[PDB]
C-alpha cells in the first residue's frame, strides 16, 4: 500500500458522491457519444443524479438463473476502490445485455493518446508504470486476485493526472460462463498463458512490459522493425503468436533511452515467469526508484498535447 | 431463383412455429411441413455475385442424398435476398447434451456402435464428394437408438452474418485451419476437406471418453497456439491414458500432417478390432 494522505482525500471525495444514487435503470442514461469498438463503451449522462459515466455495452443472451450468479460474484467490486483502480457505480441486467456504468476518465485509452502523440516519453512511462505496480500489489494482498487482461486499451487517464486499472477478472463465474470469446489483431498474452499451462500475475507482468515497449516506440512491437525501418521511425494470428512463444521477446532501443528503462521492460518480459521479476522485485527496480521521486506534471503534458 | 416446385418431395404447404435457437448462419424454427421439421432462414448480401449460382450447386448438391445416418435434406426456396433451408426434425437429444447428462451411461459397445453410425453417415458424404464443413457434437442427434448427423456444408455458402469464435467449436478445428485463420477472412477460405472433418471427428471420440472437449475453457488466444502448434493435442493425448486401441484412433483422427489422417472407410475398420 503505503497510502498517501491525500490519495485518501480524493477516494473520499468521490465515495461521499457514491451513495448519490442507489438504484440503475436504461432510461436513466442518453448517449453521448460512441467511444470505440472491442465490448462497445459510450459516454452517458445520468439523470436521476448529475454523475456523468461511461457505459460499457456487452451483449449477452443467457438464462436468469445464471445472472444472480454473476451479480453476487460481482458485489464484491463495491468494495474494492483506490486511486489505481477506476471507481464503480453498479451493474444491472436489461434487455439482453450487462450494463456496466463507471467513472469517466477523460483522457480515454493509452492507446488513442499513442496514436494522436507519436510516442511516449520515457518520463511519462516511468509515472505510469508506478501507479500499474501498486494497483497489481493491492489486488495481490488484499484480494488474491490478477488482473488477466492489462493493455492500452484499458488503462485510462484524467486531467488531474489520476491512472486507474479496469476490465480487470472479479468473476470466476463469468469466465467460464462466457462461452464464447473475441480475439483480434494484437495479442498481450504471456507465453506461458499461450501454452495452456499454470498461471500466476507473472502473466500480467508480461502485459505491462510488453504494452510499454509498444507505447514507447509508437507501433505494436512484434514483429520487430528490421534495420533501415527503425531509423525511418497482413499476418496471421497463430505466426503472431507462435513468435511470442519461440522467438526472443522484444527490446528497447539501446541508443536513445536509459539502462533502468531498457533493464525494467527487460526484467518484466523474460519469457520464464520464475525468472521474470515479481511486484517486490519491480518495487525496488531503479528505474521505479527514480520515477517516484521525479516531479513531472503529468496533466500539464496530457493537457498540452492532446490539445486540452 | 429455385422454387419449392423443382424439388423431390411434394410440397404443398408448410407453417412456421416456433424458433429454436439462433446461430451466425440464421435462425432455426421447429415448423411443420403432416411431419415436422428444420427452417433455417438466411439472408444473402451476394447481390447475384456468384453466390446464388454456388447457392443453387451447392443445394443441388445436398439433393440426391439419403441416409440413415444424415439428416434428410427437404428443400431450399430462395425468394432474393431471402433464403430458407428446410431439414428434416430430428426428436430426441443432442450429443452433446447427451453425453454430459450424468444418469446417461455409456459403455465401449455403445460408444462403438455411435462412431459406426456416424462414419457411415459421414461415409456417404465423403463418396458423394460433400465435405461436412462444421462436424461437432453439437450437430449429432441421439433418439433411443437413432443418430443423425446436422448442418452440413453450410460453410460452403457466403451468406450475411476481431475474430468471433466460440470456445466448443476450436476443440473441433484441425491445425490446418486455425494457421489459416486470419481477420478480414471469411469461412470459405479456410481448408476444409475430407480431411479437416476427421479430425473434428477425433474431439468426438474424446468427447464420447471424457465427457467433455479436450481442452478446458482458456482464452481463444491459448487454445489457437495449443491447437496449431498440434503441442496441446499431444499433451491431453498423454495427460490421461484410456487404452492403446482407443488411444489409437485418437492419435490417428488427430495427426499433426493432414495426409496422416484415415479416411472414414478405413476408421470403419478400426472401430470393429475393439472391444
Ligand atoms: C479473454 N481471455 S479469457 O478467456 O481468459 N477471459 C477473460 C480474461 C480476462 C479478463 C476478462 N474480462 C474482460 O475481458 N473484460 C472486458 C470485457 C472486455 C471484463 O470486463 C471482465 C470483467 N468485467 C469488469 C469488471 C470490473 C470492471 I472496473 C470493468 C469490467 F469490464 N470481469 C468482472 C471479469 O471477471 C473478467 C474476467 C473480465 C475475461
Ligand atoms: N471506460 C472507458 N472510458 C473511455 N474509453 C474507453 C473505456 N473503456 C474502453 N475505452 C475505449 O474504447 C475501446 C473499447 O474498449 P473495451 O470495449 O472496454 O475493450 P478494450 O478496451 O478494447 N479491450 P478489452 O476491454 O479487454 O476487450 C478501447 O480500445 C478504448 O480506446
Ligand atoms: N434439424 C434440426 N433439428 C433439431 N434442432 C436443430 C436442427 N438444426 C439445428 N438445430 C438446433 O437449432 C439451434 C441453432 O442451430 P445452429 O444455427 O446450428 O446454431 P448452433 O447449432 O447452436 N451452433 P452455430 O451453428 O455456430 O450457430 C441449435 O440448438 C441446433 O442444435
Ligand atoms: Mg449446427
Amino acid at each position: 500500500l503505503e497510502l498517501d494522505e491525500q490519495q485518501r482525500k480524493r477516494l473520499e471525495a468521490f465515495l461521499t458522491q457514491k451513495q448519490k444514487v442507489g438504484e440503475l435503470k436504461d432510461d436513466d442514461f442518453e448517449k453521448i457519444s460512441e467511444l470505440g469498438a472491442g465490448g462497445v463503451v459510450f459516454k452517458v449522462s445520468h439523470k436521476p443524479s448529475g454523475l456523468v459515466m461511461a457505459r460499457k455495452l456487452i451483449h449477452l443472451e443467457i438464462k436468469p438463473a445464471i445472472r444472480n450468479q454473476i451479480i453476487r460474484e460481482l458485489q464484491v467490486l463495491h468494495e474494492c476502490n483506490s486511486p489505481y483502480i477506476v471507481g464503480f457505480y453498479g451493474a444491472f441486467y436489461s434487455d439482453g445485455e450487462i450494463s456496466i456504468c463507471m467513472e469517466h476518465m477523460d483522457g480515454g485509452s493509452l492507446d488513442q493518446v499513442l496514436k494522436k502523440a507519436g510516442r511516449i516519453p520515457e518520463q511519462i512511462l516511468g509515472k505510469v508504470s508506478i501507479a500499474v505496480i501498486k494497483g497489481l500489489t493491492y489486488l495481490r494482498e488484499k484480494h488474491k486476485i490478477m488482473h488477466r487482461d492489462v493493455k492500452p486499451s484499458n488503462i485510462l487517464v484524467n486531467s488531474r493526472g489520476e491512472i486507474k486499472l479496469c476490465d480487470f477478472g472479479v468473476s470466476g463465474q463469468l469466465i467460464d460462463s462466457m462461452a464464447n470469446s473475441f480475439v483480434g489483431t494484437r495479442s498481450y498474452m504471456s507465453p506461458e498463458r499461450l501454452q495452456g499451462t499454470h498461471y500466476s500475475v507473472q502473466s500480467d507482468i508480461w502485459s505491462m512490459g510488453l504494452s510499454l515497449v509498444e507505447m514507447a516506440v509508437g507501433r505494436y512491437p512484434i514483429p520487430p522493425p528490421d534495420a533501415k525501418e527503425l531509423e525511418l521511425m497482413p499476418m496471421a494470428i497463430f505466426e503472431l503468436l507462435d513468435y511470442i512463444v519461440n522467438e526472443p521477446p522484444p527490446k528497447l532501443p539501446s541508443a536513445v533511452f536509459s539502462l533502468e528503462f531498457q533493464d525494467f521492460v527487460n526484467k518484466c518480459l523474460i519469457k520464464n515467469p520464475a525468472e521474470r521479476a515479481d511486484l517486490k522485485q519491480l518495487m525496488v527496480h531503479a528505474f521505479i526508484k527514480r520515477s517516484d521521486a521525479e516531479e513531472v506534471d503529468f496533466a500539464g503534458w496530457l493537457c498540452s498535447t492532446i490539445g486540452l | 431463383s429455385v422454387y419449392l416446385q423443382e424439388w423431390d418431395i411434394p410440397f404443398e404447404q408448410v407453417e412456421l412455429g416456433e424458433p429454436i435457437g439462433q446461430g451466425r448462419w440464421g435462425r432455426v424454427h421447429r415448423g411443420r411441413w403432416h411431419g415436422e421439421v428444420a427452417i433455417r432462414l438466411l439472408e444473402m448480401d451476394g447481390h447475384n455475385q456468384d453466390h446464388l449460382k454456388l447457392f443453387k450447386k451447392e443445394v443441388m448438391n445436398y439433393r440426391q442424398t439419403r441416409h440413415e445416418n444424415v439428416v434428410l435434406f427437404m428443400g431450399a426456396c430462395m425468394n432474393p435476398p431471402h433464403l430458407a433451408i428446410i431439414t428434416s426434425f430430428c426428436k430426441g437429444r443432442t450429443l452433446h447434451s447427451f453425453v454430459r447428462d450424468p444418469k446417461t451411461s455409456l459403455d465401449i459397445n455403445k460408444t462403438r456402435q455411435i462412431a459406426q453410425e456416424i462414419i457411415k453417415g459421414m461415409g456417404y458424404l465423403h463418396a458423394k464428394g460433400i465435405v461436412h464443413k462444421d462436424l461437432k457434437s453439437k450437430n449429432v442427434f441421439y433418439d433411443n437408438g437413432k443418430v443423425v448427423i446436422t448442418d452440413f456444408g453450410l460453410f460452403g455458402i457466403s451468406g450475411v452474418v476481431q475474430l468471433k469464435l466460440s470456445h466448443d467449436w476450436l476443440c473441433y478445428l484441425a491445425p490446418e485451419i486455425v494457421r489459416e485463420m486470419t481477420p478480414g477472412k471469411d469461412e470459405d477460405q479456410l481448408p476444409f476437406s475430407k480431411a479437416a472433418d476427421v479430425y473434428a471427428f477425433g474431439t468426438v471420440w474424446y468427447e464420447l471418453q471424457a465427457r467433455d472437449w479436450p481442452l478446458k475453457n482458456q482464452a481463444a488466444e491459448a487454445s489457437i497456439w495449443q491447437i496449431g502448434s498440434g503441442e496441446g493435442m499431444k499433451r491431453v493425448l498423454t495427460s490421461v491414458s484410456l487404452g492403446k486401441e482407443v488411444s489409437e484412433i485418437l492419435s490417428a483422427c488427430w495427426a499433426f500432417d493432414l495426409q496422416e489422417r484415415p479416411s472414414f472407410s478405413l476408421l470403419m475398420d478400426m472401430l470393429e478390432k475393439l472391444p
